[PDB]
């Protein structure tokens, strides 16, 4: 996952 | 301060606490914080040993070879964001904010983590108060 | 367990406790060790927040712009091995092993790691005991 | 919780 | 210590 | 630093  | 422990050595009464105390500062201050915890919409940054340290779930999550250098954790995104920020919170802190209109969020984010104390506790308040 | 802390929150008792001794659990099994101090040729593993939590030293360095990244660290090849694992030992259990022939050692260690109650605590120690 |  |  |  990665954070916008 | 200190005292003679049971063993040789000399016990430290507050380290335990102050320890704790500074870790949760340096989470305020986002300082060494190597995770964010993604529940729904909501972004929370924590201290991976912490959670491991707390956290059935979170020790089997950092401890598993692909996920350990994860950055970023997805959590079920029916887990209630305020019962997540109260455990974390509780924690960084040894205090949790248990009230009627949380517990049950709380106990169940409780069983999702494998704090199992916690989850114990909150079975507690609710047959105590029923 | 748990008890009616004077804000409104539940606190739970052996909370921060737990919390290092699982701490301590991890640095043993060597999970999520992200520094190696080297105190000439001794080498010991270890998490840079709970050095952070416990030494003014570590907070400086690893909260500089150069130094935060670094996964090893070597210390002034004078200071005593055996002091620094002393202090090591009480930064993950609250217990110091102070003893007649390791009390300057760990005196001396603990002025280096910016650690001033354990420092008082020496002081007090030679004092209460001259 | 116990870290095993 | 105290972190500050 | 390295360690050897």
């Amino acid at each position: 996952w990665r954070v916008p | 301060l200190y005292f003679q422990g049971a063993d040789s050595c000399i016990q430290f009464t507050r380290h335990a606490s102050d320890v704790l105390l500074n870790l949760n500062r340096l989470r305020s201050r986002d300082i060494l914080t190597d995770v964010v915890i993604v529940v729904s919409r909501e972004q929370f940054r924590a201290h991976k040993t912490v959670l491991m340290a707390c956290s059935g779930l979170f020790y089997s999550i950092f401890t598993d070879q692909l996920k350990c250098n994860l950055s970023v954790i997805n959590l079920d995104p029916e887990i209630n964001p305020e019962g997540f920020c109260i455990l974390l919170d509780f924690m960084y802190t040894s205090r949790l904010n248990l009230r009627e209109g949380n517990i049950m969020a709380v106990m169940a984010t409780a069983m999702y983590l494998q704090m199992e104390h916690v989850v114990d506790t909150c079975r507690k308040f609710i047959k105590a108060s029923e």
